[PDB]
């Protein structure tokens, strides 16, 4: 069953059929099967030597794309008087919905990720400073930085990356850390023992936490400074493929669904309407 | 790769491999072509 | 030929005059953790006979109103037989499933019926932020039923469920729909109580219907585990 | 040293660039890898799979009922029963099926469709329909003397459930593509209609309204080209919860 | 030259990258090697040494009085005598240990443990006692007939001081991690008992109230992932005498 | 790492430069080639092919007036008919043709040019022309005795209806130039005329006024160097639509 | 070409084949040197 | 690495050699499995 497959398959020509006993156009979907009519014995084909590629459609290549996963805007000053020149992130894949619906087409995948950090200032006009931030990932539920320069940030073992805003966006990689053998998209359980905990949610599939701060002390004026972050998978392995979202996210914890309030994607109706079952949308009117 | 760590390396975009079947027909006894299904 | 079959697991068996074929899920077939994937370190007790058996669930009513029904394993079995014992008394399990889905009626009856087997099947609430609670989740042999079976209850589509292991109960051609699941998970073996690996969903695509004497139509489910191991003995929770 | 230069380009951050980069926790031993059923390596290999259309998204008709066309015994003969707009990128009956939720990441596409339909009325129940396929041209047929000259099928109901048709690869240019035009040359796949070919006939005790469903996939002659972001997903504000991510 | 182009990560310093660097010091001739006993090449060889466990760390128990666990001539049958909660990753007996600090240096763990004990009473003190290791799932156990069906051995204190129990790796995952929620499916360990099999029983000259010294260590099965800084040490301000470093 | 050091020119953007560059597609499948009609791989295949040249670029000469010269019966002897300015790189009759479009994409040239002329007047119509190329120098010739001294072909009317009149490449350096004077050393290339050798004669009922059309291509020994814009299009404003592009 | 798509390539400036003649001479019947061509 | 000094190279993470009983178990007289230690 198992083949290379690096084009299109071909078409060979059909002759015309009139056999008893053959009925290759009927077929039974009770079976749980997905029709296997073929073009030649539906209609009368014609020998097509189809080179056509399909390398574009590979999974490495359709979940191989750095996705905005985290943007985040705090104000760099003097807060003697909030994200105090610094935040905390706990990474997840759920925030932005263009990444999440693409991994939730999947129920399991096992890949390796390259992380971008892309950082852009505003003044609150004299020019943009050329600030160093440091970005520190710190294990989950692990200890985090509670200000701009605690010790916390002297980074022993922690992994830190120190990059310039003048410089190109900071880059790495990140390997696949599961405690298992894949990352589960989606998780019908409960992470504890208790009863109370939260649904859904698998602890083991939480990269981690990013912290990010100026390293700078504060300048005499503020600034806007944001911080984006992009993922993009690699060395990907996918199992078990799922019916894709159709109602629009509500919460990055759940698949909770509300549905827009008019079709489509609306709970009631996911396809925009037509007048009838016998009413030709975009009808040819020559 | 220059890196020591082989998870650091580029993509690799070279499997080619597929099993439709897998998905498209997961029935105990296979269909055979023009015979009725049932 | 295909359309007759018998199941004998244990001290148990199945015959169905009806079928349509049946269904091995992704190809796979159920088997023993291998040593080149195993993790616990104990050896493992496999029951054989004792819990890879049919247990026959509560049957449910299929009406005209209907939205359809679904069943978590193992939750659904956790507290039947042996195999609930040996899942209460053990921290870890490892097993596939056999499924059977049984839904007879008259030739002058018509209803689709709509078996799949959902890996990893999370459920979300309607029109809430709050993720679904314990009780919302763990119904057990009972089971609980579609609120929106349209969006499978977790915003995404029946239309495209069949992407999943699936078989159809359409009146006027089976009674019958059976599906063999493989152990299915990230982990070579897990905690039952905490986790389900397979949701069984039956949903009336189409719903019954009828011209002739009205009369009670059950849909029954029959789930053999297969292959069961335990490891991590110790009490009963 | 080394004398070098840099090119155009250099420093920039292209989201699809291919490159290593610096490993993050250095010896790290992953995970060993496990056996896992369902193993997908081609986006192509899940669109072959059929799923169901919305062929009767018409107001007034909600949830699950959208997903199946209810044919009742006619009074009338060669009647016409319900037509299908073919874009698999536009907003239709095909739309939220595997085959167009996929495609539509994707820009080009190539390759024969298949349509099964799946009986589901009384075992009592018997009938004869005819599906046709219109290549692209004119304004979709709505008569069965007409639709007829196109391809086809002519499905009698019995055992065998489901009838397929093959919608077969049928373009000028080697690729079809979406650009928001569906009378474009170049995007226009055709028309789907059904007619009755003799009738739906059922005995007294039989419901005289049955149903069908009917399902779509690409055969594996398909091909996919230029990536793009899905048009059904989007977002106005954070997502609840998002924020807290940072507390 | 040579047309090149910058990637993203250029210019960056990364904390655990490994490359070479200019040498400071041109032609240095470094001090000839000796040799040294005790030369360690991996951690996992400085885990597998046993060290005392702090299983009295109770208010009261002051220094050394923590690290012994002190058990009576009792009057009823089947008496609990202490319990021991088994996160190697959170506050607790098992922290301040070899295994215990250095696998605070890390995040997941996998791999089987060894608690031995060390009977300090008199030579005419004996006594059976059963410790018991229960797999997660439920609450600790309180009685002997419970904690007896989980994983055990039963000691009889005479020449040979120490017993031994193992605690098996039994995950379902390969890996266990530390995320501060001690009751968390990937973290909870399970738990450990000891109760009297029999009783400590002891002549009128001998001490009726006797000592046992617990020690943990990882066997050679043991694994130890993601580095991460130690919640074991911290600072809030300079070091005496950091500052004088400057003048 | 690699030590190395950036040139004069890193970083600049040359739009003649030749480097490969990040594909933004990745896995992208072209269309398959299919051979199509007229493949040019070498802009010189193209030059070789003769266009009409506009010989009588004159006042009250309108559209296509302008692409062919009418020749009378004379009543003089000798007559001088007409003269062609020779310099493809400046405006004039030679312009507008397929070498001299394609050549004023360039500055440099070299190579024999041919004329072709094809009489149309009728079948009764006879005569003999001359016409003269001469290599620069002086003064375009104005009489036939001086204009016969230089390179020529003496036409006779028949069944074979255009003569080919071939402009050698006669110049002293390899190439010849443009710089916007048509009197430099570098850029004159003579004159061609065109004179009676007898006389157009006719019936009375033929036309006694007839046209010839020239054509002018170059031979496989021509060449081209140093590409520039072509002086023949501009623009001063955005064209029509180009701002709604944006919209 | 350190990319691993084609297209990515640096140009291809060494394709010095030619024929003309399917501009210059697209007749059926090849004309021959010196003799008339009608 | 290009440098002179070989003190100037990258890490070197291939050491796998390891012998845990001179920490683990420093008896001059070894001790046989399941026998009685004294
Ligand atoms: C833009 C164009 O060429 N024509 C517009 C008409 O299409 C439009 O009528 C509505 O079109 C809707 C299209 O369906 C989608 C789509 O863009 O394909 C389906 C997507 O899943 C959906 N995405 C989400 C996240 O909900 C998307 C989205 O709702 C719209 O882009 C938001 O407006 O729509 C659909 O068929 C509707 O039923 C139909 O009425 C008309 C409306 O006036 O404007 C035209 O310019």
């Amino acid at each position: 069953v198992e083949s290379i497959i690096k084009t299109a398959t071909d078409t060979v020509k059909s002759e015309i059929n009139a056999e008893l006993g053959v009925v290759p156009s009927l077929n039974a979907v009770e079976t749980g099967a997905t029709s296997n009519t073929e073009p030649e014995e539906a209609i009368q084909t014609r020998t097509v030597i189809n080179q056509h590629g399909v390398s574009e459609t590979l999974v490495e290549n359709f979940l191989g794309r750095a996705a905005l996963v985290s943007k985040k805007s705090f104000e760099y000053k003097n807060h003697a008087s909030t994200h105090k020149n610094f935040f905390k992130w706990t990474i997840n894949t759920k925030s932005f919905v263009q990444l999440r619906r693409k991994l939730e087409l999947f129920t399991y995948l096992r890949f390796d990720a390259e992380i971008t950090i892309l950082t852009t200032v505003a003044v609150n006009y004299m020019g943009l400073p050329d600030l160093t931030l440091q970005a520190m990932f710190v294990p989950t539920g692990a200890l985090t930085p509670k200000e701009q320069d605690s010790f916390h940030w002297q980074s022993g073992s922690n992994a830190s990356v120190f990059f310039k805003i003048s410089d190109p966006p900071a880059r790495m990689t990140i390997p696949f850390m599961c405690i298992n053998s894949a990352y589960s998209v989606f998780y019908d359980g409960f992470a504890g023992f208790e009863k109370n905990g939260l649904y859904g949610i698998n602890p083991a599939d939480t990269i981690g936490n990013l912290c990010v701060r100026i390293v700078n002390e504060h300048q005499p004026v503020g600034f806007t400074v944001t911080v984006r972050v992009y993922m993009k998978p690699k060395h990907i392995k996918a199992w078990a493929p799922r019916p894709p979202r159709t109602m629009p996210y509500m919460s990055i914890a759940n698949a909770n669904y509300k549905g827009r309030d008019t079709a489509p994607n609306t709970l009631n109706a996911i396809i925009g309407n037509r007048a009838s079952v016998t009413t030709m949308p975009h009808n040819i009117v020559t | 790769n220059f890196y020591k760590d082989s998870y650091a390396a580029s993509a690799s975009k070279q499997d080619f491999s597929q099993d439709p079947s897998k998905f498209t027909e997961p029935v105990v006894e296979g269909l055979k072509a023009g015979a009725p299904v049932l | 030929s295909d359309r007759v079959l018998q199941l004998k697991l244990g001290n148990s068996a199945i015959v169905t005059q009806e079928a349509a074929n049946y269904c091995c899920a992704y190809g796979e077939w159920p088997n023993y953790l291998p040593d080149h994937e195993a993790v616990a370190i104990d050896k493992p007790t496999q029951p054989e006979t004792s819990t890879d058996r049919f247990y026959t669930l509560r049957s449910v009513k299929w009406e005209s109103n209907s939205t359809g029904w679904w069943w978590k394993l193992p939750d659904a079995l956790n507290n039947i037989g042996m195999f609930g014992q040996n899942v209460q008394y053990h921290y870890l399990y490892r097993s596939g499933f056999l499924i059977h889905v049984q839904c007879n009626a008259t030739k002058f009856h018509q209803g689709a019926l709509l078996v799949v087997a959902i890996p990893e099947h999370q459920r979300g609430a309607h029109d809430t932020t709050t993720s679904p609670g314990f009780n919302d989740i763990m119904k057990g042999e009972r089971g609980g039923t579609f609120n929106h079976p349209y969006v499978l209850d977790d915003g995404t589509s029946i239309a495209c469920a069949t992407i999943f292991p699936h078989q159809w109960i359409n009146l006027r051609t089976n009674n019958s729909a059976t599906i063999v699941l493989p152990w299915m998970n990230v982990a070579p073996m897990d905690f039952p109580l905490r986790h389900n690996q397979w949701t069984l969903a039956v949903i009336p695509v189409v719903p019954l219907g009828t011209r002739t004497m009205s009369s009670v139509v059950p849909i029954t489910v029959s789930i053999a585990p297969m292959c069961c191991e335990f490891n991590g003995l110790r009490h009963a929770i | 040293g080394v004398p070098t230069y840099l090119l155009p380009g250099s420093g920039q951050f292209l989201t699809t660039d291919d490159h290593s980069s610096a490993p993050v926790l250095p010896c790290f031993n992953p995970t060993p890898e496990m056996h896992i059923p369902g193993q997908i390596r081609n986006m192509l290999e899940m669109i072959q799979v059929e799923s169901m259309m919305e062929i009767n998204n018409t107001d007034g008709a909600n949830g699950m009922e959208r997903l199946r066309v209810d044919i009742s015994v006619q009074a009338d003969l060669d009647q016409l029963l319900f037509n299908i707009p073919l874009d698999i990128q536009l907003d239709g009956p095909l739309r939220n099926t595997l085959v167009g939720n996929i495609s539509r990441y994707y820009t080009h596409w190539s390759g024969s469709l298949e349509m099964t339909f799946m009986f589901c009325g009384s075992f009592m129940a018997t009938g004869k329909l005819i599906l046709c396929y219109t290549p692209p041209g004119g304004s979709c047929p709505t008569t069965r003397e007409t639709a007829m000259l196109g391809t086809h099928i002519v499905w009698d109901f019995g055992l065998q459930s489901s009838i397929t048709l093959i919608i077969p690869w049928i373009s000028g240019s080697h690729y079809r593509m979406f650009n928001s035009d569906a009378k474009s040359t170049n995007a226009n796949v055709g028309y789907v209609t059904c007619f009755m070919q003799t009738n739906l006939i059922v005995p007294s005790e039989s419901s005289d309204t049955c149903s069908l469903i009917g399902f779509i996939a690409a055969k594996d002659d398909f091909s996919l080209r230029l990536m793009r972001d899905s048009p059904d997903i989007g977002q106005s504000n954070h997502l609840h919860g998002a924020e807290a991510a940072y507390q």
